[PDB]
């Protein structure tokens, strides 16, 4: 049967940026990560628009490496569709759609995924689903702040409501590319493409992306330029000449103070005021 | 001895001095939740267990209705047995956990396979409190309320160290007041 | 049976691990290492770890030493320390006083880049003044003595009752249980493995048809350690700002 | 010095756990003097147990230790026999795991039948077990050198 068509990013491209830089999973595994985006675009059961790779979540048995699709509940968080598999050419799992109840009640805990999708998450704080909720609220979060692009590449399509990318759009310079005044947000915040300068900084005046650079010398003249995400340790972007990239890998934890849930709240009585036995009146 | 009913559904089954609760009583809130315990003036007061909606026993020792001093909190693989102030914990305290979600994935060491003793931790932490609340009425920063807990810090900077496994429900809960609570082991897991 | 870890094999295995360095740091180190290790006179130098940045010139560290001893029943090495922020020139990493190592115990954060910044202290109102470079030494010591994995009965004691090598070391017989691996300061024959650690702190995958083993600390979460058995080749590696995790106990 | 003969049956085989059963063994402070991983047949698992073939539930015995490849075992210790017993615990499954909750039978068995394991009882049983499954391994050559016996084994020989 003939192989269906879909879009794509220049995945080795994005390996070499990644390398470059000197983040995400070296360039063997780029190698593997293609292939298995083209096994999986490539399939006619599964009519994919595109794929893309949004990275690997480390966990104590097991792994997670996860592609992005979006077939040809279906807006807001759950545009997309995401598919998970322990290793590269393995069978692939559909995540559940995500429902804004997991994604808060996840974002009170700190845990450690296991590995295996059919595990239970928390007792007392409760986690209504089990671990693939988890980590699809996981995907849900780190997507709403760190998948970016470049300025200027995309501009917002009033009618359709999606993006426009642009085919004059020219990049600096790879050490230019290293400034948070480079990049803008492609997700819904759960306005759009706003630039990473205007995040939450983190306590002390600090900006909340810091640079990475190719060479320790200015005066290459070809080399990449990317952020590192300080609030989701693991979470990169990064260019170099034409080609561009945003990855996470890492554990799925946050970087923020963590202050475990107290005890809730115990109910209170009734206002005695307004219960209380009345009497005739005395001799 | 009295049985008292209020127009917000909730039940009162004790003792009543001077047209206000004293001494034993058993209060059922609207929400669900049980208060098995010791009042004065109407209000809690000495030693009670309060089993809440989430299904966890909280025990200590109230105080004008506050749970105030060493209070402990239980849930199916977990403790907290820690200072309370003006009912929000504040000072030292001990967490103590299970590790309930992989008890049934095999152990990593061959040591764990067979020991008798299982895969709890027991961590010193301490709550903290913004410095002027706290006191006691009669400005300050306010107290940190239910949803935020704006103001309320969490520091631990020593090592976890092992701890006898925990049990739910606590047998100083029992009998249990309110249901769909579940129960926990580490020969049997979460049930 | 190795004699030393390999560097290139190291990155290799561990890159899966996302413990990766950039390339032009991957030449240079291929350059600069051997450099150094001859001319501070040692008989071993590796590439420790890799500590992350505010401004982009992350530390790379590397570790050396001569010979290792049985004293009071501990195997000491008599480490010595190398920093660098461009994998080329390598500048020494000094010890630091204890009194010092509780004050650079209490500043947290991502370390700023910056070899001549120093932060402050405050108590009783006495100020000091630690310079950056004795914070980068103290989290490196504690990462180090928390971790320092080598496989079981993988060194030996000879008859100057010095740790060398076993040469004639065969294997982990069982590689994905935390009894095959050790602490490099235990001695040989002590019967002290990473089982006896706080139970929970380590993590181990290991793929049992190709004979990788990788063990990851989840107390130092950066700690990556791999074993390849087919081969018997081994190596760690450190990549993250060195912080230590303490809310473990609510993340198991 | 006691050797016993033991076993790795197929559910525990195919449970993916033959490796960690063996390092406990050796963590016990037994020593595997020798290992094997053989598929047994239906005549021979017969004659394995050939003391049993009245008993009633002896075909659905031989029909589970056939249905997969076992792990033969010859362990060694200073008084191996009986504490090998008091490691695989006792023979039924529930009643293992209610008495001894961290014992190998409670661990690795489901059934009065799949118990993962089978040692010897007593050490003729046990040398016998051996002899059938190790020929090549000489057993006490001391005691079978009577000066007497040996002109017996003649008369059988010829």
């Amino acid at each position: 049967d003939p192989p269906n068509e879909f879009e794509a990013e220049n995945m080795l491209g994005a390996a070499a940026v990644l390398d470059c830089l000197g983040v995400g999973l070296g360039r063997e595994l780029g190698v593997n990560i293609a292939l298995a985006a083209k096994r999986i675009g490539e399939d006619p059961k599964l009519a994919v628009r595109s794929v893309r790779f949004f990275g690997k979540f480390l966990g104590l048995y097991s792994d997670y490496f996860v592609f992005e699709v979006a077939f040809k509940p279906g807006k807001g968080a759950n545009k997309f569709t995401y598919l998970v598999c322990s290793s590269l050419g393995g069978p692939l799992t559909r995540l559940p759609d995500v429902t804004p109840a997991q994604v808060k009640a996840s974002r009170r805990i700190k845990k450690l995924l296991t590995g295996r999708l059919t595990s239970h998450v928390s007792t007392y704080p409760a986690f209504p689903g089990n671990e693939a909720n988890y980590l699809r609220a996981l995907i849900a979060r780190i997507s709403a702040a760190t998948v970016v692009a470049p300025s200027d590449l995309f501009s917002l399509n009033d009618e359709t409501g999606e993006l426009e990318r642009a085919e004059d759009w020219e990049p600096p310079a790879g050490r230019e590319m290293a400034a948070p005044t480079a990049w803008v947000h492609v997700r819904p915040h759960l306005d759009l493409l706003a630039a990473l300068e205007e995040d939450a900084q983190l306590p002390g005046e600090q900006a909340a992306w810091t640079p990475i650079y190719s060479s320790a010398s200015e005066a290459v003249k070809t080399q990449a330029g990317g952020l590192r995400s300080l609030v989701w340790p693991g979470a990169v972007c990064g260019g170099r000449g034409s080609e561009w990239t945003c990855v996470y890998v890492g554990w799925g934890v946050k970087n923020a103070p963590f202050v475990p849930l107290p005890p809730p709240p115990v109910a209170q009585e009734f206002a005695w005021g307004e219960v209380e036995t009345q009497e005739l009146e005395l001799k | 001895r009295g049985v008292m009913v209020f127009p917000d559904g909730g039940t009162y089954v004790g003792e009543f001095v001077a047209d206000k609760f004293e001494g034993q009583g058993q209060y059922r809130y609207p929400d669900g939740s049980v208060y098995t315990g010791s009042w004065a003036a109407g209000q809690k007061h000495g030693p009670g267990v309060y089993w809440d909606t989430a299904r966890g026993c909280l025990r200590g020792e109230w105080k004008k209705g506050l749970l105030v001093g060493k209070g402990t909190y239980e849930q199916p693989a977990l403790r907290f047995e820690g200072e309370f102030v003006r009912g929000m914990p504040a000072g030292t305290a001990t967490y103590t956990l299970t590790g309930h979600r992989t008890l049934d994935m095999p152990c990593f060491a061959a040591q764990h396979i067979q020991a008798e003793e299982g895969p709890t931790l027991a961590l010193p932490c301490a709550y903290g409190i913004p410095p002027g609340s706290g006191d006691e009425p009669q400005d300050k920063p306010p107290l940190p309320a239910h949803p935020k807990y704006e103001g309320l810090t969490f520091t631990a900077e020593q090592l976890p160290g092992a701890a006898p496994d925990t049990v739910f429900p606590p047998e100083e809960g029992k009998p249990v007041p309110i249901t769909a609570v579940p129960a926990f082991s580490v020969s049997t897991g979460l049930v | 049976v190795q004699l030393e870890p390999n560097i290139t094999l190291v990155l290799k295995h561990l890159a899966s691990c996302g413990a990766v360095v950039s390339a032009e740091q991957q030449a240079a180190l291929d350059h600069s290492i051997p450099i150094k290790r001859i001319e501070a006179g040692l008989r071993s130098l590796t590439l420790w770890g890799r500590l992350t940045t505010l401004n982009g010139k992350d530390y790379l560290v590397a570790e050396g030493y001569n010979v290792a001893s049985s004293k009071e029943g501990a195997a000491v090495y008599e480490t010595k320390y190398f920093y660098s922020q461009d994998g080329a020139r390598w500048s020494d990493l000094q010890p630091v006083d204890s009194e010092t190592a509780t004050r650079c115990a209490r500043i947290k954060g991502m370390l700023s880049g910056d070899p001549a910044k120093n932060y402050e202290l405050e108590e009783k109102p006495l100020v000091f003044q630690i310079p950056e470079l004795a914070v980068l030494r103290c989290r490196v010591d504690a990462i180090a003595t928390a971790t320092s994995v080598i496989p079981t009965d993988s060194t030996i004691l000879n008859a100057a009752s010095q740790v060398v090598p076993n040469r004639l070391f065969a294997g982990a017989a069982y590689p994905e249980k935390l009894e095959s691996y050790q602490h490099r300061f235990s001695l040989p024959g002590s019967g002290v493995t990473l089982s006896q650690d706080l139970r929970g702190t380590w993590a181990v995958q290991y793929d049992a048809f190709k004979g990788v083993a990788q063990v990851r600390s989840l107390l130092f979460p950066g700690y990556f350690f791999y074993y390849a058995a087919n081969e018997l080749t081994w190596g760690s590696l450190y990549v993250g700002d060195g912080l230590r995790n303490n809310d473990l106990i609510f993340m198991l | 010095l006691e050797k016993t003969f033991a076993l790795i049956k197929p559910d525990a085989v195919r449970a993916g756990k033959a490796q960690e059963i063996m390092q406990l063994i050796e963590l016990n402070g037994f020593t595997i003097i020798a290992k094997q991983k053989l598929q047994l047949t239906r005549a021979r698992a017969e004659e394995f147990y050939g003391e049993h073939k009245g008993k009633e539930f002896f075909p659905k015995l031989v029909n589970f230790m056939t249905s997969g490849p076992i792990w033969a075992l010859v362990l060694a210790k200073p008084g191996a026999i009986l504490a090998w017993r008091a490691l695989m615990g006792p023979t039924n499954v529930f009643k293992a795991r209610a008495e001894q909750p961290k014992c190998l039978r409670a661990l690795y068995g489901t059934d009065g039948t799949q118990n993962a394991t089978h040692g010897s009882d007593s050490p003729i049983s046990a040398a016998r077990e051996i002899k059938f499954f190790f020929p090549t391994l000489s057993g006490d050559p001391t005691i079978y050198a009577e000066p007497t016996a040996a002109a017996e084994y003649i008369t059988k020989r010829i």
